[PDB]
Formats: C-alpha cells, structure tokens, sequence
C-alpha cells in the first residue's frame, strides 16, 4: 500500500536535506512526496504510517514526532537507499544514516551507560543491536577480554572491537568523511588480547618473565612482579609448586601454562583458560 | 594476600 | 563477476602455503578452489584474471605468470586478509605479504637504484608508492636532509625515515618475527637531522665551536674545522663579514646563523636555510 514521504522544512535545512530531496525526485515520482513546514508538522495529532525526513534529530518538532511514534529517518538514509537501490529500513527507532547498515552488534564487559550509548549510536547509524550473541551478529563490542560471550564470539571468528570504533564511525560520519563503516580500518580499534588481564608468572627465568612482561604490556594487559590478590587474574606457571602457585590455588586464580599466553598472542584473542590448566 | 616476586636467584 | 583462486604446488612449499590453504577454505566453498602443479601452470598461456598463489616469487612458474601479467599474491596476504576481514589488494604487480599495508611512501634524495629498490620491496610488502608528495603519504623515505620534498614532509609533521627501515621490515618479515610494520620501532630508523650536511663555523669562541662539532657529529652530520671549496655545505656565521664569509659566498655555500643549527636540533629536522640567511 502507498505511503507518503514528507520532508520537514525549516529555516536552516542542511545540504544533506536538499541532496536527498533531489535524489528522491530523481529515482521516484513526486506523487507521494510532500514538503511540510514546522507549523503543519506540529499540528499532526497522530502517526499515519508515513515516512518523515528530519534534520537534525533534535528540536520541538523531532521530539513531537518521536513521541507520536513516527517513522523518522535522516536525509542520509534517503541518499543511501536511493543510491544502492535498497529498501528504507524498518525504523522502529529513528535512523539518522546508513553507515552501519548490515552491521549487527552485541556487547560484553561494558559499563551500563557505555553499552546504552553504543546501542544508541549504532541504532542511529542503521545497525542492529542484540543483547545476546546470535549467529546474525557481525561484530562484538567489548571492554575487556575473558567473558563467556567474548569467548563464544572468538570461536565464531568474529571481530571483537572497542567502543572507540563506534565513536569514530559516528564522528567521522558527521564530518562527512565516511559513507560506510568499512571506510575506517578495523584493526586500529581491535580489543587488545589481554585488556583487563593482570598477569603474574612463577618459575620462569628472568629473560622469560621479561618477555612475558613486555608482550603483556604490548597486548594491552598489565604485568605484576608480585602476586596480589583481588588483582591478579592469571598466574602463568608450568610446574605446580611454590608459594605463588599454592596461594593462587587457594584463591581460585587461573593457573595456566605459558602455552595459554603465547597461544593467546598467536591466535589473536585471550584463550579459554580451562584447556590450559595445571 | 600478597606474595613478593621470586628474587633474581 | 568471477573470483577464481588457484594454488601453485611445488617441491618445497613453506608452512605459510599450508596455513593459507587451510584458512582460505573457511569462507567460500571449494567451487573456485584449485591446486595446480608446475606442469599445468606452465601449460596456461593467457591471463584469465583469476588469483594465483606463488611461494616463493621466483622460478619458471613465477616468471611465466608475472611476464604474462597475471594477478599473483603470496599466502601471507591470504592469512592477513582472512584474519583482519579486509579485502585482497588488486595488485597490478605481485604482492608477497601485507606487512606494509596502509603504508604509502614517497622518496627523495636517493640514488636511482636505491629508490627503485625501495619501490620494489614496499610494493611487495603491500604498501603504495607515490612519485610526488601528497597528503595521503604516510612516510617519507630520504637519503639526505635538505630537499624541497624533505621540507614539505617536515612541515606536515610526517615521519622522515631511512631506507634501512624498509630493509628491516623486509628482513624481519622473512624471519617471521613481525606480522605488521608497527611491530618494529619507527624511532630507531629516523633520518638524522644533519645527514648529508658538511658544517663549518667561523667567528665562534672555542667552547661554542666544540659544542657545534659535538652536536653535528651526534646528529648524523659531518664537521670540518676549515672552510673548503665545494666540500662544505653550510657555514655557520653570525655577521656577514670576514674572509670565511666572502669565500663561502663566492662558492655558493649556505651562510646561516647558529639559530639555524639549534632550531634544527630543537624542532627535529633540518630547517629551511633561506629563513636563516646573513
């Protein structure tokens, strides 16, 4: 069934607004196309399953239509969908651009507020957000390594990236430097292999523990010479003896071999501790 | 608990 | 459009070959995946686009396919592109690994053979090469300070590095010690501030003269106690008078103040001589 596509006019409409108007005028007929003023928009009492084009996503009018439950998208969504001959998204929430379309994310090991922010900005950039980790997830967003979800995503060979990736995607999109999430390079935003790990060793010679310390710091973790409880997450230990080892065992701290550490570096993520126990 | 490092033996 | 992937088998393929063979199967079905011997490779005689995998980049087969213009890449490009979820380069020339991917260089103040050699190994390591210095250039490679390109790159605060950096990148890559150009430390390969300068002083007291000599030698330059014809590139001299000054002038040697020298040290590159004239 037919549905109107209304363009919200204002005193200072952006370049994106007019660009979307010209592209929709060039790839669809003007029969279901209106231009409405702020007056006519404020007066709308009810959501009429039509599509509104706001810029920016702020102000009395945007707040009004959002409260009514209207299907709102930014002009960059129109330009994108027109250019790639693809459908306008469902838009249960307002969608400002399509930079993160085809991206489905889940989060782990994040602060609640940080997660809500990632959810918000991913939703605004045309991506999808899942609480739990399912097959359709394309990227995991993580603040630390280690969690069950982290490991699951790693076994599926999915990218595990930092919130900074989202931040850069948003900022770079507002600076009109990127059209697509692939324009920035993923590896500059990977989650470090040992981010959140606090590693101690025992039984290793001085050169071994200096190498472990150097690599730990290089790969985002922290190294400790002394074992401190409520701090150390992993004790690297090849042979199960010594005061460090037994203290770690009384505190149920991960006691793993060196193969855990170096395998974690080689395979690009923090390995499952359970396979490397002693 | 806290345990110091194995000294350079 | 088609995207064939053929694998060249040989007597002594490296472990990289088998790793890439096992890794490449986990994305697409074996519908476009072949293993070809030297015979069947030799028998082909025209470029059918397609993707070839050689190891090493030498032999009758490599010479054949390269001289025909085929699209050849090494297995390390497969391992890299798979691991980092990024595309395989187009490669008009063969590309052996991705250690220098995202690196774009230009050269200045190099011998013809040295420049061509740098071009070769950078192109082989997945980098890009520009004849002229453009904003997209990430690193400048220089054999001496002083040239217009050197000054331009310095004003853009771009790294100015020695060809040895490329060599280390190559060698450390063949020894499987590095996966990425960031693993080695860039500072250890900076171009010295005065590399190629032959500095003389006049009118300075003995302590000043000694300081200038010490710093000159320390920062890669050469010091001369006596102004000579042609040999000396810069005469440090505060006031335009004396036989040293006039001789330096009628030999077209740079006559600059000490402020040129110490500013050059402070700001980390060889400053523009024209600003420091006397």
């Amino acid at each position: 069934e037919p549905f109107f596509v209304k363009f919200l006019k204002s005193s200072d409409n952006s370049k994106c607004f007019f660009k979307a108007l010209e592209s929709i005028k060039e790839f669809q007929s003007e029969e279901y196309l209106q231009i409405i003023t702020e007056e006519e928009a404020l007066k709308i009492k009810e959501n009429d399953r039509s599509l509104y084009i706001c810029d920016p996503f702020s102000g009395v009018v945007f707040d009004h239509l959002k409260k009514l439950g209207c299907r709102i998208v930014g002009p960059q969504v129109v330009i994108f969908c027109m250019h790639h001959q693809r459908c306008v998204p469902r838009a249960e929430h307002p969608v400002y651009n399509m930079v993160m379309s085809d991206v489905t994310i889940s989060c782990t090991s994040l602060e609640k507020e940080k997660r809500e922010e990632v959810h918000k900005y991913v939703q605004m950039m045309g991506g999808r957000v899942y609480r739990d980790l399912n097959v359709s997830v394309t990227h995991l967003i993580a603040g630390e390594v280690g969690s069950k979800k982290y490991l699951v995503a790693a076994n599926l060979k999915k990218p595990i990236l930092l919130p900074s990736w989202i931040k850069t995607l948003w900022e770079k999109s507002q600076e009109k430097k990127i059209t697509r999430y692939t324009d920035i390079n993923m590896e500059d935003f990977k989650c470090p292999i040992f981010l959140g790990c606090i590693i101690c060793v025992t039984g290793l010679c001085g050169l071994d523990r200096k190498e472990v310390q150097q690599l730990t710091v290089k790969h985002g973790g922290q190294y400790m010479g002394q074992l401190k409880m409520n701090e150390c997450t992993h004790l690297i230990v090849q042979e199960p003896k010594g005061q460090k080892y037994e203290c770690a065992k009384r505190w149920n701290v991960h006691c793993v071999t060196t193969q855990w550490f170096f395998d974690s570096i080689e395979k690009g993520f923090c390995q499952d501790e359970s396979i490397y126990k002693t | 608990e806290e345990i110091p490092e194995t000294p350079c033996e």
